[PDB]
DNA sequence: GAATGTGCAACAGCATGATCGCGGCAAGCTGCGTGCAAAAGTCGTGCCAGC
RNA sequence: GCCGCGA
């Protein structure tokens, strides 16, 4: 109970020390949950293809009166499962099925219809699906798409840096930015003017599209300003009182107060002058003439006595204005705040810029501003600033933009119209006016809670919905001349614009890449991977230093180790292994609640907005036994910061301590002493390691190997396995447990495992089983181990003995040494599988055909080709050996004598048809796995095709027949019982097949129910089998409908053994790398006093200046667990009893200091202890987890247990002298890696090849046979070197010297070393280019 | 490029190959080092005549 | 930065690519004078540092008036420099590459000895495209 | 401008091709409605079209926005594709890739003198082809061109042999990627080595920037006398130690080497021989061998120091000096004219660059060669016998 | 009369002319009656303009 | 006291941004039509020369 | 040309 059956058979000795609260969840739920949400159905619209449907349809005609009016969809059964699909190259994909009816309305009755089809399910495009490992299988290639981050659509403001015109004035700008539309841009000018850039156009005051509204100048001042009315009647000229207005000014006279004077002339300011005015109630008071001078009147009066009247708004006033109106009769003037203390001068002075003052001047002025082309006649105008903005289809914000923006305007609605409304506008404009007069704050670019993630299923539903879109444009179209006799076939389907861009978005896209195979850990990381680029994300060179760095709300939900490193260092992220996606799509990460001071065990997932509020815990913190916090202080994180708060001002708890790492850096053991750039290095290459020929464990671990293990969908896990019935190298067949079933026709689980495939990086992938037979296997269970996996155990590398000490200048710089015995016991071999691909293709003149029989080719090439002109399955082949005999027919129609002659002294095609064979190309060797032909339909199958059906028979029917044989064995015991509840012959019965004649009819009731029904079932059970088998006997010899060009396709897999060699990459888990400099005989490898020698010798200096310390402790650590294994194995020698042996198993497990494993050998089986025992005799494979694994003194308490030094070094010997060296080296255990980079690759050599027509250089490149690019630095230090004639001829008689090479070529093999040069083509090129301009460029003489 | 070739087509200019890039793109012996003893002897025989 | 620097390094490369030691001695008495760096109160370059393999353009006098310790037009080198700083002296009048007076090209006498070897720099070489390098090599590990 | 082939017998035309034959087809409507007597308006667009093609061609993306084929890419017309970036980088002024080239992993050997280097046997034998070729049939072991062509392939044990003689005193040049100063490409004598990675001499690897986590580096063949000749008195690692930027010897030991001759020239108050008197530096060594005398011992030895105030001669003393064994020891690599005070020090990266530089300047270049040579196998053979190790 | 036409440019394949008319090496700077493609080198497809 | 040019500052457009390698995809496929003379090529047909 | 990778 306490352990599964997998653990049981090898236990990690987890370290610690804290308690885990919530597991790590299924660590690639990102992909399936949505492309799940894009697929399945939904009630609602939600989202998927249902939401799609819902934004389109339906469709009608303009006023034709006929409708598309759909139900429901449903997507087909793919013809083909992955494994098929994989192997013959085509894409994995399911059909698409949409219900439509039409209905045609009644012309002469409004509102009435008179015909209503509904037509059945109508197909259009393949939707390609995506596997249970997260990964789409189009075209035969895996094709995982990476998770874009980009900016969420809404309102950002920003601050520019305040360095644009070196005047020091900070400009403050405003963003609206939409899912799908339009951008609007506000910004302020230096002299602080309103400014609209719309869809990046020329700057435009705001103040046209403020009155495009159908907004007045009077109006906007009104709305856009506090406006005030000053009195005056009798000459008195009074003046309100609005105390909490006036905060800063002068007081050009004196200021009375209902007669007695308040404020003198220039007198105090200071609050408390302000708060005994307020104090005192005072009604309107009189002010100076002067004062009113400098204000600007808002509205417009209107004199009573004649039509005129001062209308100029935003304008002063003068003193003949005064008698003007008081001739009017103008008692109450109205004027505009004409505050500067706070507030700005704004609007106003947008409004006296443009005079534009009447919607249809708006109109038509931005009609001329984004469009230079033709006028408008105040329609085109109108249609654009519908279309543009306010437009329910042209422009749309997402539900995430929505909510961004109410969050942003402090808004207590969230839900809303998908689209922005009048006061909007006006809302962003007074928020970027009050962020300017002090009020508010800019927010930060890089915050993740401003930045969105898109996942698969949202791009592939915004190009469904562009396909869709695409679609209707013509669906539309087609109903206007569309009689009542027209279906949905022939309603204008359109399945190919919905096909193509589906295919150009899953097949080639930015984002959708070829997957890593080497290791599980690269597909896993590779699957929950995060770019910044993309087609909405922003281009390399568009990033700036901001960007790439490590904001402070990457903590739960970024990983800060894991990114790429040269090019593309911060524009990729890796997600952490906690880290999930909010609703709207914003990264969230899981925190403890906190109650007064006892923390919880319940969790909330806080997103980045929502964490920078509460005081969150630190995952170090110890605890109670009640969950209270053991020290009255507490380190803790509030708002973006690290401080210490008391235990009661604590909000929220770190899960763990692992949450801030993603998944490949979780695997580094003692990542906290290693170095962050060592550490980077470290993760970036465990990711490029390649399977070796028998996985190993890490000794010492982190205990994510499991997960990442079994979450990649590497291995085989038992889906609801019972206990196993038959195990076989390709097979695995369990009898579920009869607890839990299916009622009805039982049933058993039949898994097939993977041989040796070929993956994405031409690596291996192979599937060995771990259980043996009758094994009892739980739910979840590990059942097979993929390429570098062990008993469901992420294993990537091998544990090697490393000794840290220089060895001759053989591991000097980054080199390392590796004895004999690496290489010798097939350590770090690895097996590579090529492909070649060989067509047949009819041309001109008839089929291109494939034989055994080939002109003009001796019986030595034909010696492994069988009678259908393919290679015997297993054959070793080298060089150019032929693989398919293929022959392409010539054309001659004039049988000349001399043909005629020809062909009658050789055969009757006397070679006339040529060779075009595929020839294994040079350099590559190796033995054939598997040959895959294809044939089309019609067209005589090949001999071996026989064979290939033959096999997929055989197979289909011996993995059928287990289910029939289980059915008919319960369908004879049945009868067997009844039988001898009545009429039992015993033995006898069971000597006569049919169950003896069933048994005769014994009595009336069992021959007319029990016989009766039994036959029946026999009966019907055959028959449904019969049909089955038929039907999958059709199914597999079925002919292709393949390419039309191409008629037959044959492929050829090799397999080669890649072993270890001095040029290799081998690296260690903490970032330390190096290429291997000698290979060393076991005699000169340094050994101890037992006289075993080390594997690896490894430069200590490497060490002190990476401060890779995670180096020095695994080797202890490593040595440690292997002392214990040595232990464990000599105690295993001599056969002592079981009794001592599971104590000193329980005495290690036991070890450490508070280590939350409760691993008890009291409840353990003494078969169990023995087989356990037995598993890690190699080494205790210990696991330390990320930020709390084990201590100094918990590495030499296990070293002193084992009965090794404490220090952890000891004396080691020179091999070849047998003297000890002076000081003791660290010899430990550390798990190396393979990395891909091997010289078998990086090897290339060329005298002589082919060349460009342009240009006449050599090509480039390997797999070209290119010549070594001399740049121009090298010509620069040439130069510097003054070696001109070495220069001359690198120029010259290499590379462009048409007539030169040939020279030196005839010269060299003469013997003459004579150059000989010319004149370049390139130069030639280059002076031909010119003169095909205007210019004429000549050389004088 | 565009600025270069401009103002030397209209004003009819000569390169005359004296630097290191020159030589380098036409491919002759550059002016320096062994090149230089070459370069030197091709002068006296234009100064000559 | 390497991008930056590579750019730099370029641009130094080509604007001094156009430069070989075509003459002997131009025979000018131009020179600089050269005295030890020191920023305030503490010596950051000495005088040997700076003056070692460089040609005097006049003669440096000891404190002693009217006594010639190393005549002009001298090439000065290890033995020259301890015999230098072994007296007094301070200030050491050294001809340089922009004063060389010569025509498409620096004198041999001008630029001193060449820091690959220890014997005076020869006739024909490209002495521009080595002080780009040398100049731009170094920028990859400048702190910017 | 060669059109691009693809699948079948279609021809995908270009983008020099498109921009010409958008050029031409404007120029056939405009000159084919000029005969017509057309209204002035639609000969006047098709001047402007006309106009607007060839600027396009002759510099796409100037005068308007720029036309694009069948993708969404502009049309790079001829100013664009002059010659790479625009100017002569990629296929002139010093961008030709060069033949007579191989690439490959470097590793680090131990065993190399300064002027030599590894290359693989495998690399060799197509480098060197030409004159494998030649000393084939300059032999009589193949007639005719194509014999030698076909021996060379099937590689036979004579053409190991002839490539050996080949290889004897050819130069051949190394360089890594980013060239960055004139030392970044050497010359070196080629050993053949039975494997793929090229071994290169610690010593030059501080000139290379390069170190044996993965680099690779290029060879080129200098296949010509004066190429030769450029490569063995210019480009050898033996000719250039000082680095041409301030004359420090940039060829200096480092890494193990250093902490190789540290070790042995350091003191310890107590250890197996204590102020014992030693005749000779050998015998130092015999102790130091034997297990009766420790290398940080320190102890009183008689040596003989060479000196060059003599006139172009050298004056040897005598004396006794006391010391340690490991000075002593290393005495014995030291060339004459050297002061015994070079080595009774510790010798920490910086006295042993000083100590290069004064043997350069005071003696010459090949005995400072030998005596780089000999100090770094040295350094690794007593960095190994002291087996340093870094711990917890 | 194309951008890739024989009668200007030179040859297209060695020293054969276009319609078979002259293909040799020992016919050298002849001009067929039925198209004005000459016998060449067919490299001239470089230098023609 | 009003009038007339020289300096000047903001502004829009152009040019540039390290080197050398390795591995995979996905395309990029481009333009008539016309009716007749004028020519050339072809097919059904009959011919002589060899066995 | 994109995408990923090595120094
Ligand atoms: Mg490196
Ligand atoms: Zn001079
Ligand atoms: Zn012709």
């Amino acid at each position: 109970m306490v352990y599964s059956y997998t653990e049981k058979k090898r236990i990690r000795k987890d370290f610690g020390k804290r308690p885990q609260v919530l597991d790590v969840p299924y660590l690639l739920s990102i992909q399936l949950d949505s492309f799940q949400k894009f697929i399945e159905q939904d009630p609602e619209g939600q989202y998927g293809l249902e939401a799609a449907f819902r934004s389109v349809f339906p469709i009608q005609s303009y006023s034709g009166n006929s409708e598309l009016q759909y139900v429901s969809y449903r997507l087909g059964e793919p013809v083909f499962d992955v494994q098929e699909c994989q192997i013959r190259g085509v894409t994995y994909s399911a059909p698409l099925r949409v219900k439509l009816r039409l209905v045609i309305y009644e012309r002469e009755a409004p509102e009435g219809t008179v015909k209503d089809i509904k037509e059945q399910e109508v197909y259009m495009g393949e939707i390609p699906l995506m596997t249970d490992n997260g990964t789409f299988v189009i075209n035969g290639t895996e094709r995982v798409i990476v998770s874009q981050l980009h900016r969420s659509p809404g309102v950002f403001f920003d601050s520019d840096k305040g360095k644009t015109h070196s005047s020091g004035k900070v400009l403050y700008n405003a963003r609206i930015i939409p899912y799908r539309g339009s951008w609007l841009d506000f910004e302020f000018d230096p002299k602080d003017n309103l400014f609209v850039r719309i869809d990046r156009r020329r700057k435009l005051p705001a103040t046209i599209i403020l009155r495009a509204l159908n907004y007045t100048t009077e109006q906007i001042l009104d709305l856009f300003f506090e406006k005030v009315i000053f009195e005056i009647r009798d000459n008195k000229l009074q003046m309100e009182l609005v105390p909490e207005r006036l905060r800063g000014e002068t007081a050009s006279f004196d200021i009375e107060a209902n007669g007695k004077v308040y404020v003198e002339k220039g007198r105090r300011i200071t609050a408390r002058h302000i708060r005994q005015l307020e104090k005192d109630d005072v009604k309107l008071i009189e002010v100076p003439v002067e004062y009113i001078a400098g204000k600007v009147v808002a509205k417009d009066y209107i004199d009573e006595s004649t039509g005129e009247l001062i209308c100029a708004a935003n304008m002063e006033l003068s003193l003949d204005l005064l008698a003007k109106l008081s001739q009017s009769g103008h008692k109450r003037i109205e004027t505009l705040f004409t505050n500067d203390l706070d507030h700005g001068p704004y609007i106003s002075e947008t409004l006296r810029v443009d005079p534009t003052n009447d919607r249809l001047s708006a109109l038509v002025e931005i009609y001329r501003m984004m469009r230079p082309g033709e006028p408008p006649t105040r329609e085109a105008a109108e249609s654009l600033f519908e279309n543009l903005f306010f437009s329910e289809d042209r422009y749309d914000l997402s539900a995430v933009g929505r909510m961004k923006f109410n969050r942003s305007l402090l808004r207590e609605e969230i839900e809303g119209s998908g689209i922005l409304s009048k006061d909007d506008i006006i809302d962003v404009m007074k928020k970027l006016i009050d962020i300017r007069n002090g009020k508010g704050e800019v927010d930060d670019i890089d915050h993740l809670g401003n930045r969105r993630i898109r996942s698969v299923g949202e791009m592939a539903e915004n190009q469904f919905r562009v396909g869709l879109v695409r679609v209707e444009r013509a669906v539309k179209e087609r109903l206007s001349l569309g009689d009542l006799d027209t279906l949905m076939p022939q309603d204008m389907i359109n399945a190919k614009p919905i096909s193509a861009a589906v295919k150009e978005f899953f097949g080639s896209s930015q984002l959708s890449q070829f997957m890593d195979q080497n290791n599980p850990l690269s597909e896993i990381t590779h699957k929950r991977r995060i770019s910044a680029l993309g087609p909405g994300g922003l281009t390399r060179e568009r990033a700036g230093f901001e960007v790439r760095d490590v904001h402070p709300t990457h903590y739960g939900r970024v990983c800060p180790i894991e990114t790429p490193e040269g090019p593309n260092i911060g524009l990729i992220n890796s997600l952490s292994v906690y880290a999930q996606t909010n609703e709207y799509g914003f990264l969230e990460t899981p925190y403890r609640k906190v109650t007064d001071g006892v923390v919880t065990d319940e969790i909330h997932y806080l997103s980045a907005i929502e964490e920078g509020n509460y005081v969150i815990a630190q995952a170090n913190s110890n605890l109670d036994e009640e969950g209270h916090f053991v020290e009255d202080l507490v380190t803790c994180r509030s708002k973006g910061e690290s401080s210490l708060f008391s235990r009661d001002q604590v909000d929220y708890m770190d899960v763990s301590t692992q949450q801030v790492v993603s998944v490949g850096a979780s695997l580094i053991p003692f990542l906290e002493h290693d170095d962050a750039n060592r550490a980077l290095m470290g993760a970036n290459m465990q990711r490029q390691a390649v399977p070796t020929l028998r996985a190993d464990k890490p000794l010492v671990g982190t205990g994510m190997e499991r997960a990442v293990a079994v979450d990649s969908g590497v291995t085989a896990v038992a889906k609801r396995g019972g206990v196993v019935q038959y195990v076989d190298a390709s097979r695995i067949v369990i009898k579920v447990n009869e607890d839990e079933m299916y009622p009805g026709e039982a049933g058993i689980d039949i898994y097939n495992l993977t041989k040796y495939t070929r993956s994405n990086q031409n690596t291996c992938i192979n599937q060995m089983p771990c259980v043996s037979l009758g094994e009892p296997v739980e739910r979840g269970d590990v059942l097979a181990d993929g390429p570098s996996t062990d008993l469901g155990e992420l294993a990537l590398g091998q544990n090697m003995r490393v000794a840290f000490m220089p060895w001759n200048g053989y591991n000097f710089e980054d080199s390392i040494l590796v004895s004999e015995r690496v290489v010798q016991e097939d350590r770090f071999t690895t097996i590579h599988i090529q492909e070649l691909a060989c067509v047949s293709r009819d041309t001109k003149l008839g089929p291109e055909e494939i034989t055994a029989d080939i002109p003009n080719v001796g019986e030595a090439a034909l010696s492994k080709l069988d009678e259908s002109g393919i290679v015997y399955i297993g054959a070793e082949v080298t060089g150019g050996d032929i693989l398919v005999g293929k022959v392409t027919p010539k054309g001659e129609t004039q049988l000349t004598p001399e043909e005629k002659l020809l062909r009658a002294i050789f055969g009757e095609k006397a070679s006339d048809v040529k060779d075009s064979s595929l020839r294994v190309p040079n350099g590559v060797s190796g033995t054939v796995i598997d040959v895959q032909v294809f044939t089309r339909d019609g067209v005589e199958k090949d001999k071996r095709a026989l064979e290939i059906e033959e096999m997929q028979l055989k197979q289909a029917k011996k993995d059928l027949s287990e289910e029939l044989q289980i059915l008919e064995a319960g369908l004879f015991s049945r009868i067997r019982a009844v039988l001898v509840a009545g009429g039992v012959e015993a033995e006898k019965l069971d000597k006569l097949p049919r169950d003896r004649w069933l048994e005769l009819g014994l009595t009336d009731e069992e021959k007319q129910n029990q016989l009766e029904q039994l036959a029946e079932q026999y009966d019907e059970l055959k028959h449904e089998f019969e049909k089955k088998l038929e039907a999958k006997r059709r199914k597999i010899t079925q002919g292709d409908d393949l390419a039309p060009g191409v008629l037959k396709i044959v492929k050829v897999y090799l397999a080669v053994k890649r072993r270890i060699q001095p040029g290799d990459k081998m690296a260690g888990r903490h970032g330390n790398k190096g290429v291997i400099s000698k290979i060393n005989p076991i005699e000169d490898m340094p050994y101890d006093e037992n006289g075993t020698p080390v594997d690896i010798v490894l430069n200590p200096l490497g060490v002190p200046s990476r401060m890779n310390i995670g180096q020095i402790l695994e080797t202890h650590l490593g040595m440690a667990a292997k002392g214990i294994g040595d232990k464990i194995n000599a105690m295993l020698k001599q056969q002592q009893e079981v009794a001592k042996l599971r104590e000193f198993i329980q005495r290690a497990y036991d070890l450490g200091a508070d280590v939350r494993q409760k691993v008890d050998l009291s409840t353990f089986s003494d078969e169990e202890v023995m087989r356990l025992a037995e598993n890690l005799r190699k080494g205790m494979p210990i696991a330390t987890p990320v930020f709390d694994g084990a201590k100094e003194a918990e590495i030499k308490e296990l070293l002193k247990l084992g009965d090794l030094p404490t220090s952890g070094q000891i004396r080691l010997y020179d091999g070849r002298t047998g003297e000890q060296f002076e000081r003791p080296v660290t010899v430990g255990y550390m798990y190396m890696l393979k990395l891909n980079h091997l010289v078998d690759d990086k090897m290339h050599a060329r005298s002589t090849g082919s060349y460009s027509l342009v240009t006449q250089q050599p090509l480039g490149g390997k797999a070209q046979f290119g010549g070594q690019r001399f740049g121009e630095m090298e010509v620069w230090a040439l130069e510097a070197y003054g070696a001109a004639y070495t220069l001359q001829e690198m120029l010259t008689v290499k590379s462009d010297d048409v007539n030169g090479r040939t020279k030196m070529y005839k010269n060299i093999v003469d013997g003459n070393h004579q150059m000989e040069p010319g004149m370049p083509e390139s130069f030639n090129v280059l002076l031909k280019e010119i003169r095909s301009l205007g210019i004429n460029i000549e050389l004088e003489d | 490029t565009t600025r270069v070739l401009t103002e030397a087509a209209v004003a009819g200019k000569r390169d005359e190959l004296r630097g290191l890039k020159e030589n380098v793109i036409v491919g002759r012996l550059i002016p320096a080092g062994t090149g230089y003893a070459y370069h030197q002897d091709r002068m006296r025989r234009r100064a000559a005549g | 930065k390497t991008a930056n620097s590579g750019y730099l390094t370029r641009r130094l490369v080509d604007v001094a690519q156009d430069l070989v030691v075509t003459e002997d001695d131009c025979g000018t008495h131009e020179g600089i004078m050269m005295t030890p760096v020191i920023e305030g109160g503490d010596v950051k370059e000495p005088l040997r540092d700076r003056v070692l393999g460089r040609v005097t353009a006049e003669d440096v006098l000891k404190p002693g008036t009217a006594d010639i310790l190393v005549p002009r037009n001298t090439l000065l080198h290890e033995q020259w420099c301890d015999l230098l700083e072994e007296n007094s002296v301070d200030a050491v009048k050294v001809r340089s590459v922009v004063s060389c007076d010569t025509d498409f090209g620096v004198c041999a006498h001008c630029y001193g000895r060449d820091l690959a070897r220890g014997h005076i720099i020869n006739k024909g070489e490209a002495i521009g495209v080595i002080a780009a390098q040398s100049i731009g090599e170094p920028g990859t590990q400048l702190t910017m | 401008r060669p059109l691009v082939p693809l699948d079948g017998g279609r021809f995908a035309t270009s983008d020099l091709n498109d921009l010409y034959r958008r050029v031409i087809n404007r120029n056939n409507r405009l000159k084919r409605l000029l005969d017509l007597a057309a209204p002035d308006i639609i000969v006047r667009n098709e001047k402007r079209m006309l106009q607007e093609a060839v600027d396009a061609l002759l510099d796409n993306g100037r005068r308007g926005r720029a036309i694009t084929g069948s993708n969404k890419r502009p049309l790079k017309s001829l100013a664009d594709m002059i010659k790479g970036k625009q100017g002569r980088f990629r296929q002139n002024l010093l961008g030709k890739r060069v033949d007579y080239s191989g690439r490959s992993v470097i590793t680090v050997g131990p065993y190399l003198r300064l002027h030599q280097c590894g290359l693989p046997k495998k690399m060799a034998l197509e480098l060197f082809k030409p004159f494998i070729y030649g000393k084939l049939e300059l032999r009589g072991l193949a007639t005719t061109i194509k014999a030698a062509k076909k021996m060379v392939e099937r590689e036979e044990a004579v053409v190991w042999d002839i490539l050996d003689e080949v290889i004897r005193e050819h130069p051949v040049l190394l360089n890594r990627a980013p060239t960055l100063h004139r030392l970044g490409i050497q010359a070196f004598e080629p050993v053949l080595i039975e494997g793929k990675a090229i071994q290169l001499h610690p010593l030059v690897c501080a000139a290379y920037n390069a170190d044996f986590d993965g680099d690779q580096m290029a060879v080129h063949v200098p296949l010509t006398l004066e190429a030769q000749l450029e490569a063995r008195a210019l480009m050898m690692s033996t000719n250039n130690i000082l680095s041409p930027a301030n004359g420090e010897p940039i060829i200096v030991p480092s890494q193990d080497v250093v902490l190789g001759l540290y070790y042995m020239t350091r003191d310890c108050v107590n250890a197996k021989g204590e102020g014992m008197v030693l005749t000779g530096p050998k015998e130092a060594e015999r102790l130091y061998r034997s297990g009766l005398a420790s290398l940080h011992a320190r102890v009183k030895v008689r040596i003989t120091e060479y000196e060059k105030d003599a006139n172009g001669e050298l004056v040897a003393k005598t004396s006794l000096k006391d010391t340690t064994v490991g000075r002593a020891i290393l005495w014995m690599i030291v060339p004459k004219g050297l002061p015994y005070s070079i080595v009774n020090q510790a010798l920490g990266k910086k006295a042993i660059s000083k100590m290069l530089n004064t043997c350069y300047r005071i003696l010459g270049l090949k005995p400072t060669v030998i005596f780089a040579d000999q100090i770094m196998y040295t350094g690794f053979a007593y960095a190994a016998r002291s087996g340093a190790s870094v711990g917890i | 009369d194309g951008l890739f036409c024989a009668r200007i440019f030179g040859p297209v394949k060695d020293y054969e002319c276009l319609c078979g008319k002259y293909k040799r090496l020992k016919h050298r700077g002849v001009i067929c009656e039925k198209c004005g493609v000459e016998v060449t080198q067919t490299k001239v497809r470089r230098e023609r303009m």
